[PDB]
């Protein structure tokens, strides 16, 4: 189910629930990032893996995101999608999250 | 292979050349009534190919400020065809159907359209503690635009909307959806015009969006009624 | 493929993986189908022999909490001055699971339900007021079903209860403890009725009319003391032996009615109309 | 377990039913999909 | 990058989902901190009367 | 070499010992293990069939002692115009085993613990006052976990409980007895956490966030009566199935606070910073 | 079939749908070093999923008067998560790289880029007498840029530069290149901070054009080394 | 035979000619995690000789009013060699410990050392509310002293401290003392830079004492870390 | 002994775990001493 990865002001209703990307000039340019927290009122929280186990205190096991491409067929392109452990910050730079 | 695919129901086919793979709502598949489910005891009417086809309702126009489309189930067909005229002078009907949605443009434009059919789509009014009436809820051939599309206009969420039966017209991916939808109630058969079970919802998570020639770009709906049967004939209202 | 699952399931190792045609992280949403990727098919897994049971989220056990449907305060006295409008030592009230919004939610996400209701009904007295002790009194707790007449008055003949189902408990017992059948006219009730209740157009919406249980009609059994007492009923419903179908998504706005499905949102993020999850600057800024 | 009553819906609550079907709501789709195989 | 065409729209969109595995688990169950009334949901009193 | 022990063990006859190469005596500290001298070695004995049991010290009954974990005296009266830092007709409380240092001693002789948690309360009710009697008031403890929300007042709507579990029971009734499970994230408690809680450097050091239990919210589920009560809640825990490892040396010196080990010793001995034993004039004093 | 290609090594995967079926270097595979070959005597350490997983590197911009670009393994990866701490903590190091180079465009850019990697690119200098430097050789992370590429920056020819192991970049065709080299050297294993072995090269032979929209479009680097061992343990330089 | 004593770990040795029998912590060997109590579904790597290997601290200096000295594991170890680079660049360790504390002098000096392996050793402040700081706990490769090394600065005694795993360097029996450590958690795997599992203390029962010339004795500590498993590879901090 | 729950924690204290082993604190040394023999 879908994540408010879009959960900004300016982003009214509907247009919370897709993220805009556009062409850049810079190379390894961080697109946006996931609070991972499901307790706190983030992007995981009014998903069926959200509200499901905010009834319930501990939980296990592995969580997928998938990520569906919604421009035209002759937009091209290559992203790199970065899961981080706990123990640091999170990464910044591309050079620091693909490890 | 799997985005080929030919629907042929009574005298009605759609061919389909950039599918995505139907779906059978929760697994299941039509079927008529079996008789240690049944309840109404005289012999049922079975239209077969009289009912059981293709029926178009009118094209939405996909346009920018759009919020959504619905269409409620089996009332978006009361009134076509001889579906409709079996629905007029008949007190029951149980039927599942097989919806197919037609959405396509060019490969410059964007956009997804997250056609659900959703059972029992109790809908809410905004703003008011009135509950929506007749000529809220009972649109006809001409279905209804979503208010909030983002809250499914009952309180939930589109973003948890995928737990009911969908699929997916990315436009860059294909240019049609088809859900095949059972018989879903609490009751065996059901009263047609007072009562709808499935809401076909489209919904435009990502709008629609080009740089090329503006060209109207439609969604078409052909929802195909399966395994009708009716019963407590009368007359018509 | 329906199997029983009693544990989490198993982590397999896995190797490196170079292979062409092969594509497991690829997916299609478009198709209405969850991503089929394994954790096996996008790291390098080792073996876990995963023990985790699954047994606290079933269904049966996620709905059978007692969780509160009714609550009243009603006076206790003397009721010859008293208004109209007024409970005069019993009150009425029809039957439904949407006056409470925790079990509401947890209910509402499904389509169908099918279940026994183990009704509890607790009774708390109160002392208006000097205080002199609380009385051990005599409650009766009648179910009237649909199409049965209802009790207007305390000493009325309704409560003699010829076939209706009553249940003569005190203050100072354990509370009072049935069991309603599954009640519906239907395999299952409608959580949600995309319809209206009768055949003209003035019926009501969302409401199915197999839904509907009945009034619990309570009284004190006792007659009023020279004093006043406030009394409260708290009326416990607990689902048990759940059969449920077609699940929904969770409830995100503040309810506004117990008859229907209207929603208005909070003022602000969370839990608004425009916006669910509360606001962060951009969509690459982190707490 | 214990049931003294004449009426099977009395009983309490029936906590062993472990069977599940994910794939009615994860794979609706009519063509079993594979493991790496694209679709 | 995202490259497109002249044609194309210049900004596209993604759309994230999240599930849980087989593997996943939960327990403890605790009242959702998600659901909330005050006061007064309306008709609430009209059952009563 | 594990073994079943159910008495302690028995002592047989020895003779006249005189040999060379043998020094059963003679021992090695340096190695970090107990003397292996037997009795037989060091003295003559005799046989002595010993039949005293071993039963009163397993970890089982030394633990499985009903010990006070929490207690709160709480007005029950009318609080319109009371402070906001008064507890007004409820309390919370977060559970913990560190109130009350005689099951605080015993649990720290252990550095991890799982065990299950027989949880007992017991409520005494007082008239504030003139004397009318003890009321049979109900009171409400709710169960609520780690990251669900607290009710702030008595008639809160947190005390719907949809999920929480809550126990009513009354004054006049035996203490209300429920069974917390083995709750711990990990595969055992851990009494002391030689650690911090977060990952940021401002966490607090001393508990594990695996221990974090939840809060007991206990409430008087009647309204308030025309005069006051104080009404006492004592709740006992007993630890039941345990499984306990790496045992410690007991405390010695008073503690000083709930939320870590800190120390101060008594001002003079016995249990003194710089003197445990309180002395005597010499080593070569005998009293 | 052969167009698509998961490649998954260690925490990390890449998933390409325009692939032109990977090339295995001389047709051989990365393994570990055997006990017939083996010279160090102490036990090697193989930091399998720590080292064994693809690195990104700093994407380059391919533009329009663009030479070609190059990077020297191990020293492209010497300063890079645990495989670069395993180089600074060890005499010897023994391991195969599988390169991943990603380029992606329009149906409307055309270009081609000869993915080639070079075992022992002995580079020289223009014009002068004088040895490349040690700062001309060793760039770490950021690679070089061709001077000459026409000559491969050592007297030699672009043009057969093909007999080493390569793939093209053809943007009508593909938008990835993979290339599994396995060790390459005279010896068993190696000081990885004075001695490179493979340099990956990347050359425009077809420069970037079209005529639509001008968007940016980079070169990506992706290298996995595969079958890590480290000898002779010691400090950190 | 059991005084002489050679610890062979990696490219690390120690032997010793006056040992006292070495102590295995509560009769356990270090191993790594098996298939059934692993949590972390990820591959974790193993370095063997890498980190398996005698660690040797600063030494500190036995003097007349020494209280104590103790060093906290992992984190005496965060920042030294490969252990330290596995530490860091990963989210979970797993390890025992194998401890070799080192203490001669002569046969005139006199002292006895309590070489005590404390689990879980929470430490407390003295005379005060506050719990310890992040400072007074986490003191790296230095190690820190004990305050009260009678109360073993927790409330507790420095008399049954003979409960844990110990070994004791009296100096006419032996000069050296050798701790054994299994992996010693709640959890499998555990986040090494917020949690220390096991306190090596060092604590002068004996004073040291002679009468003969007044060398330096010094107390030395070499750790082994034994059977290393790491998990939730990332970048370092 | 009486236990009329289906939750196996809720049962009574068991307290028949008469296994001992106190020499994995006694006699942690890897060498296992002899009774009067020199160590």
């Amino acid at each position: 189910s879908m994540m408010e990865i879009n959960n900004t002001e300016s982003a009214v209703g509907m247009e919370r629930l897709k993220v805009d990307i556009s062409a850049l000039t810079d190379v390894d340019q961080l697109l946006f990032n996931i609070p991972l927290d499901i307790q706190l009122d983030g992007p995981l929280r009014n998903t069926l893996v959200g509200n499901i186990s905010r009834y319930y205190t501990h939980w296990s096991g592995s969580l997928e995101m998938t990520f569906m491409f919604c421009g035209s067929f002759m937009a091209t392109g290559k992203l790199i999608l970065c899961y981080t452990p706990p123990g640091g910050s999170c990464p910044t730079t591309r050079e620091t999250a693909m490890l | 292979s799997d985005r080929v695919l030919q629907l042929k129901l009574g005298n009605s086919a759609i061919v389909t050349q950039e599918a995505a793979n139907y779906c059978c709502a929760y697994g299941e598949w039509p079927n008529y009534l079996p008789d240690h489910e049944a309840v109404a005891i005289d012999k049922p009417t079975q239209p077969e190919t009289a009912t059981d086809r293709f029926y178009t309702l009118k094209s939405v126009k996909w346009e920018a400020g759009s919020t959504g489309w619905w269409w409620k189930l089996p009332d978006a067909l009361n009134n076509i065809g001889m579906f409709g005229q079996n629905v007029q002078h008949h007190y029951l009907y149980r039927s599942g159907f097989l919806i197919h949605v037609q959405c396509n443009a060019t490969r410059f434009h964007q956009g997804a359209l997250l056609v659900v059919a959703i059972p029992e789509h109790q809908r809410g009014a905004h703003n008011t503690n009135t509950s929506p009436g007749f000529d809220d809820i009972m649109k006809g051939e001409e279905g209804g635009t979503f208010n909030h599309p983002y809250v499914l206009d009952d309180g939930t969420s589109l973003a948890c909307a995928t737990i009911f039966p969908h699929q997916w017209i990315n436009l860059r991916t294909n240019n049609s959806a088809t859900i095949v939808l059972p018989w879903m109630n609490a009751a065996p058969m059901d009263f047609p015009l007072r009562h709808n079970q499935w809401t076909l919802a489209i919904i435009p998570v990502v709008p629609l969006g080009t740089r090329t020639m503006s060209s109207m770009v439609p969604i078409t709906v052909s929802i195909a009624p399966m395994c009708c049967e009716f019963n407590g004939l009368r007359h018509a209202i | 493929i329906e199997s029983i699952i009693k544990t989490a399931t198993d982590t397999v190792k896995s190797e490196i993986n170079a292979e062409l045609g092969v594509v497991p992280s690829l997916n299609a949403v478009e198709t209405g189908a969850t991503s089929n990727t394994e954790p096996e098919e996008a790291i390098q897994t080792r073996t876990v022999i995963n023990q985790h049971g699954v047994s606290e989220t079933l269904v049966e056990n996620f709905l059978s909490r007692a969780a509160l449907v009714s609550k009243r305060s009603f006076e206790y006295k003397d009721h010859t001055s008293s208004a109209a409008q007024t409970d005069k030592n019993f009150f009425k009230w029809t039957i439904n699971t949407r006056s409470f919004v925790q079990l509401r939610r947890k209910l509402e996400l499904f389509t169908y339900l099918r279940f026994d209701a183990e009704i509890t009904i607790l009774t708390t007295v109160a002392v208006n007021g000097t205080y002199m002790g609380l009385p051990n009194l005599t409650l009766q707790a009648m179910f009237v079903p649909t199409g049965a007449l209802t009790p207007e008055k305390q000493d009325s003949f309704h409560w003699q209860s010829g076939s209706n189902a009553s249940v003569f408990f005190k203050i100072s017992d354990p509370p009072a403890r049935m069991t309603i059948p599954f009640m519906c006219i239907n395999s299952a009730y409608s959580v949600f009725y995309d319809g209206f209740a009768g055949f003209e157009k003035s019926g009501l919406y969302g409401i199915n009319p197999a839904d509907t249980i009945g009034n619990l009609c309570v009284r004190i059994v006792n007659e009023h003391q020279p004093v006043g007492f406030t009394v409260t009923v708290r009326v416990y419903m607990k689902p048990k032996h759940i059969k449920a179908w077609a699940p929904r998504p969770p409830r995100t706005l503040p309810y506004m009615s117990i008859a229907n499905a209207n929603y208005k949102g909070k003022k602000r993020a969370p839990n608004a109309l425009n916006a669910i999850i509360g606001n962060r600057d951009s969509v690459k800024t982190m707490p | 377990q214990i049931n003294f009553y004449k009426d099977s819906y009395a009983a309490s609550a029936s906590k062993q039913d472990f069977s599940q079907d994910p794939s009615k709501f994860t794979e609706p789709v009519v063509e079993g999909l594979k493991a790496g195989a694209p679709v | 990058n995202l490259i497109v065409p002249s044609e194309s729209s210049d900004t596209c969109s993604l759309i994230g989902f999240i599930a849980a595995k087989d593997d996943f688990s939960l327990r403890l169950m605790r009242d959702s901190p998600d659901i909330g009334q005050i006061d007064h949901l309306h008709a609430a009193e009209a059952a009563y009367q």
